[PDB]
């Protein structure tokens, strides 16, 4: 069918959908079902028992929140038919499935259960005329117009490094960490309780976040704004209320760059990046020094690249020039990427028709991925 | 030398004693009382003005030590957390009074859970922690306590006291001193902690779980399905003020039923294990799934085990945990101390500590030099071994 | 009285020469625990080796010293030989002397470090180095005959002809165990059963050496894998947690046969014997096809002979007879061949004692190499 794809960015954090034609993604909303806290058995409470997006927002303080995906992973699978049955409502978008094609954003390393059983949905639970699961790191370039580029995708759910040279990505090189934006929120919680403000309730969890994307910023000597006493800085909730954050503002994002400060096992967001291009072979290590990409929507902390620099320079090679080119629009980048990839003509041959599936199996979406 | 100072912390904050076991332990409730104040007072507050602490620690440090223990306070030091995350202050706040008001000659700081499994013999996970608020779940693992694997609820016992004192306002009949039959809400705008409390610690226990969802079905008479047995028989509280609260047999039975219910909330006092065990590593889940221990004083509510036990066995059959754990027991490791005590004697056990004690504890010195003292939660511990 | 003492990245083969196995066999490995600013119980050691590091796995960041044959930390690896002399031999080292054990084309740093470490730390009377694949000729009293000693940092084939080593035809590749273990948890991620951490590592190296198996003929093996359910086994995790490996089973010990699967870009294990044929003498490759050695612990996956069988003799000429020489004991072939040596009167003459060290100097063990 002719009409236009629906581009869906699959967000742990905040979906995106919209058309290839369009520009940017009109539809941005939370990846979470809200439920009333109380189990309503009696009539005349809240009916339906599903909350989306703004209904969820208009509710907020009465339901409680379950976010059905983790990691890039879905756990519940009822719920996330229930997302995108929303994304193909009266509310947004207003268009028939089986009109228009749809491009998926599936993160890198997946297990194979959770690929085949997203396209069974779309093709059994739905009726889609045709289904394509592209790849994050490589939309990212699309967006940024460039073949060459290292891509630090930095999400809620997962940040993974992926590099590639003249549109061609290492298998090998590719590092994926579990240790992303959904956790520095947690981590805060903790930070918070520690400053003595409880959080006990889920809704009171999407407070922590707001903190953090309204008053976080990453310090380039940690030592220094430790010893040096804080402005405090208030934050004012819906309700009127005051939180005075403090020192918890900047130490709390620390475990990004140093996750063994608090004891997870992991390499750090400054040295999965260093490694990912090490693993390439010694004449382009130069070339993805000097062409380095920020994506996700974790790099839009204050000072972000400015330590991150710090961190990369002292670990890599000396007397390389190390250029960090971030967008302004790094958060919506992943999306314009598959706008850009659907409304190229060689994806015509790329995605997969219902047809093809009902006759060749599960395995097909396997074997057109790459 | 002279052993060792147990601190007042929550449920705990009766606990004042010295070491070694033989301690009395003194039973401060602990308040100020002062005069020109309502009494009492309780100075035990996060998010004071600090001041209004200071003055109060002194004054109660001072009391404490100025008659109620003898102390000679010069030569024993010892503060228990019972918090890992008390703030900052009023650490800083309860050196600060030290140090100067109290010259205090180098001091170890040290957790409830570990002074926990200090009497077991057991170096190892889960210890469930539970007393006045905000309740904690935190495995131990041999040695490092792990936090990451980090848990806490309500109550313990602060807020039975709203569903007391609603609940006892939602039966009613005092019987006043004028033989009338009057609202309590009338009568009395409020019911007085004391009471609310003297009610509880004598009339509130824990139902076996078949019936303890009858209970629940009393609230849900669904469709008239309810099958929630008839009560135990009334109580004439005898009320102060020469009034008489008569008391259902059936709220002894309710409020109990805080602690359990299943909302669109997960049942978590019932977690708490079950969300940890699935945060740890598999490869100690061996130990901490039948290696099990509870302190705390709110463990003492009657019949508070058997079911937990149940529930919690029962939620292991929910798939949710099921499927993600596979299965097994749970052993209760206990002492035979009672749940309050055992932070007190990991206290007192400790002074056995000495050789050790001057060593891992924070130096008098150090901290005027700078004063700081540690914290995990900072970036800048100083290595204190400088000195 | 002398102790023989293998140098293995994976495990440390130690005991007194003439003995029939090693005395004292633990993993080479130190175990440092995520401590964090928090109190910690008492009985903590800052740095647990062997046995305790294997038992505390939960909170220890196990760290091998040795690294594709080359020990990369010389301070943990003095720790190991501390922990193997005075605990687990219960002997001094200035009473016996020591033989110690080199892979071939090693760096010269190695042997020059090493013999000032065991003469200078330890004050042994005598030390000498042999290579592990002349060692495993004496366990199997044969004078003539390739040897492919495979072990957890890199494999290398020697061939010697009655007792004369062709140091030409002496071929190393870094290709191991350790390599294959990483193989192994990433296409089980992908299967759904997700292994990240230090602690896993280790388990699903258990797994590894319970279940997998080398296939005769790999295509026709996972064409029958896919069609029946047969090959599909089941393991219980240190948790109640159970998992079923499928197919991957046998996929992970392909790459010895086939490292593009890795991305080796470099022969496989029976071209590489093969290639070392060709490069040797014409007359003595008879004899080296009647002698092909396995050895080490790497070899020990079974049906690999059967494999190598069927690979050699197709490289092979049509007229030329192939025999393998797998014994049941080629795990402990190397330490064996080093306690025979150890024990014969002749190697008495063959010790570098404290003396030579000091008036020659450390580069003695370079002139007294072959
Ligand atoms: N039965 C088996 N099945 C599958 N893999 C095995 C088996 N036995 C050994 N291995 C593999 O071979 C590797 C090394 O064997 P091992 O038994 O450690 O001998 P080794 O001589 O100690 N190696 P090294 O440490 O270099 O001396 C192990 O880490 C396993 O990956
Ligand atoms: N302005 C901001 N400052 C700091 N953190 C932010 C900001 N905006 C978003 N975040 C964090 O990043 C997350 C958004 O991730 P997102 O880019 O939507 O992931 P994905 O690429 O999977 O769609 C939020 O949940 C929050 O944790």
């Amino acid at each position: 069918i002719a009409n236009q794809p629906v581009v869906i960015d699959n967000g742990s954090g905040v979906i995106k959908a919209g058309f290839a034609g369009d520009q940017i993604p009109k539809y941005c909303f939370p990846n979470y079902v809200g439920r009333p806290k109380h189990v309503r058995v009696m009539a005349g409470a809240l009916e339906g028992d599903i909350f989306i997006g703004p209904k969820a927002e208009e509710h907020r303080g009465l339901l409680s929140i379950r976010y059905p995906m983790e990691h890039g992973i879905v756990k519940d699978w009822n719920d996330m038919e229930r997302i995108w049955q929303y994304v193909y409502s009266k509310d947004q978008l207003q268009t028939f499935s089986e009109e228009h094609p749809v491009l998926l954003t599936e993160a890198p390393l997946n297990p194979r259960k959770n690929r085949e059983r997203a396209a069974e949905v779309f093709f059994e639970t739905f009726n889609v005329p045709a289904l394509f699961i592209s790849m994050q790191a490589v939309l990212s370039l699309y967006a940024t117009g460039r073949t060459t580029g290292v891509v630090l995708d930095s999400g809620d759910g997962v940040t993974h490094a992926v590099p590639i040279y003249e549109g061609f990505a290492m298998p090998h090189s590719i590092m994926r960490i579990d240790i992303a934006g959904r956790d520095v929120s947690r981590f805060l919680r903790l930070y918070l309780r520690k400053e003595g403000y409880d959080f006990h309730s889920s809704s009171e969890f999407e407070i922590v976040k707001a903190i953090k994307e309204r008053a976080c910023y990453l310090s380039i000597n940690p030592q220094k704004d430790e010893t040096l006493e804080t402005e405090k800085a208030q934050y004012y909730l819906p309700d009127g209320s005051t939180i005075e954050i403090g020192p918890s503002r900047f130490r709390a994002p620390e475990l990004l760059f140093r996750p063994d400060l608090i004891g997870e096992e992991s390499e750090g967001i400054h040295e999965v990046l260093v490694f990912a291009i090490q693993k390439s072979d010694m004449d382009l290590r130069r070339t993805l020094f000097s062409n380095i990409v920020l994506s996700g929507g974790s790099t839009l902390f204050k000072g972000f690249g400015d330590r991150l620099l710090s961190e990369v320079k002292k670990l890599a090679p000396k007397d390389v020039k190390i250029r960090i080119s971030a967008p302004q629009e790094r958060l919506y980048s992943t999306w314009i990427g598959g706008s850009i990839l659907a409304s190229l003509d060689t994806f015509k041959k790329m995605w997969v028709s219902k047809k093809e599936y009902e006759e060749d199996g599960a395995r097909s979406i396997h074997r057109k991925t790459f | 030398e002279k052993t060792a100072v147990v601190i007042d912390l929550g449920e705990a904050f009766t606990k004042c004693g010295f070491a070694g076991e033989t301690g009395p332990r003194c039973i401060i409730p602990s308040v100020i009382k002062r005069a020109g104040m309502p009494k009492p007072v309780r100075v035990v507050q996060y998010n004071i003005n600090t001041e209004e602490l200071y003055s109060y620690l002194k004054e109660f440090i001072h009391i404490l030590y100025f008659r109620h223990l003898l102390v000679n306070p010069r030569d024993r030091r010892v503060v228990i957390i019972e918090s890992v995350l008390c703030p900052s202050h009023f650490r800083e706040t309860l050196t600060r009074v030290l140090f100067k008001y109290f010259e205090v000659p180098s001091v170890l700081l040290a957790p409830s859970h570990l002074m926990a499994l200090l009497t077991l013999g057991i170096n190892s996970a889960m210890v469930l922690d539970c007393g006045y608020r905000e309740s904690l779940v935190l495995p131990i693992y041999e040695g490092i306590p792990v936090l990451n694997c980090w848990g806490a609820l309500p109550l313990g016992g602060k807020a039975l006291h709203k569903e007391l004192e609603t609940q006892l306002l939602e039966q009613c009949t005092v019987d006043t001193s004028v033989a009338k039959e009057q609202s309590l809400p009338s009568v009395m705008g409020s019911v007085p902690e004391g009471v609310l409390e003297d009610i509880k610690a004598r009339t509130c226990f824990v139902s076996d779980l078949k019936r303890g969802l009858k209970i629940q079905a009393a609230k849900f008479n669904i469709d008239g399905n309810n099958e929630r047995p008839s009560p135990p028989p009334n109580v004439d509280y005898p009320l102060d003020g020469e009034k008489i609260l008569h008391i259902l047999g059936s709220i002894r039975d309710s409020v109990v039923e805080i602690l359990f219910e299943q909302d669109n909330e997960e049942q978590s006092v019932a977690t708490l294990i079950l969300d940890s065990l699935i945060q740890c590593p598999i490869d100690t889940r061996k130990q901490l799934a039948e290696n099990l221990v509870v302190i705390g004083g709110t463990s003492m509510l009657p019949g508070f085990l058997h079911r937990l036990l149940a529930e919690i066995r029962y939620l292991v059959e929910k798939p949710k945990y099921k499927k993600a754990l596979g299965t097994k027991t749970f052993r209760i490791h206990t002492p035979p101390a009672k749940a309050n005590c055992v932070a007190w004697l990991g206290g007192a056990i400790f002074g056995a500590l000495q050789d050790i004690l001057g060593s891992r504890s924070v130096s008098k010195e150090y901290y005027n030099q700078t004063g700081r003292i540690p914290d995990w939660c900072s970036l800048n511990n100083p290595p204190l071994e400088m000195m | 009285a002398a102790l023989v003492v293998d140098n293995g990245s994976g495990m440390c083969k130690a005991g007194f020469a003439g003995d029939d196995a090693p005395r004292a066999v633990f993993p080479s490995i130190v175990g440092r625990p995520r401590h964090q600013g928090v109190m910690v119980g008492m009985g903590q050691k800052d740095s647990y080796v062997g046995d305790e590091a294997q038992s505390k796995r939960g909170i220890l960041t196990l760290k091998y010293p040795i690294e594709h044959g080359i020990v990369t930390n010389w301070d943990d690896m003095e720790k190991i030989w501390h922990h193997t002399f005075y605990n687990e031999l219960r002997v001094a080292p200035e009473e016996h002397p020591v033989l110690l054990t080199e892979a071939p084309l090693n760096p010269k740093a190695n042997r020059e470090k090493m013999t000032q470490i065991m003469f200078e730390t330890f004050n042994t009377p005598a030390m000498y180095v042999a290579i592990q694949a002349v060692l495993s000729l004496y366990a199997s009293g044969r004078t003539t005959g390739i040897v492919m000693d495979s072990g957890d940092g890199v494999t290398h084939t020697v061939p010697i002809y009655e007792g004369y080593a062709l140091p030409h035809a002496i071929l190393r590749l870094d290709l191991a165990g350790r390599d294959l273990t990483d193989y192994l948890m990433k296409i089980l991620t992908e299967r759904g059963y997700s292994f990240t951490t230090t602690a896993e590592r280790e388990i699903v190296r258990d797994i590894k050496e319970k279940l997998c198996y080398v296939a005769l003929d790999f295509e026709q093996e996972m064409a029958t894998a896919a069609s029946s359910s047969s090959l599909e086994k089941s393991y219980e995790l240190p948790d109640g947690q159970v998992i079923t490996i499928g197919n991957e089973r046998f996929r992970c010990p392909e790459a010895l046969f086939q490292p593009s699967f890795l991305g080796m870009e470099s022969c496989g294990i029976h071209e590489t014997t093969f290639n070392s044929i060709m490069k040797c003498d014409v007359d003595i490759r008879k004899d080296l096809y009647a002698n092909t050695v396995l050895s080490g612990g790497t070899t020990m996956y079974p049906g690999i002979a059967d494999r190598m069988q069927k690979e050699i003799t197709a490289l092979a000429p049509s007229t030329m007879k192939i025999k393998i020489i797998a014994p049941p004991e080629r795990k402990y072939s190397v330490w064996i061949g080093g306690s025979i040596l150890a024990s014969l009167s002749t190697f008495q003459q063959m010790w570098i004692s404290k003396q030579e060290y000091d008036e020659s100097g450390p580069s003695i063990v370079h002139r007294k190499c072959f």
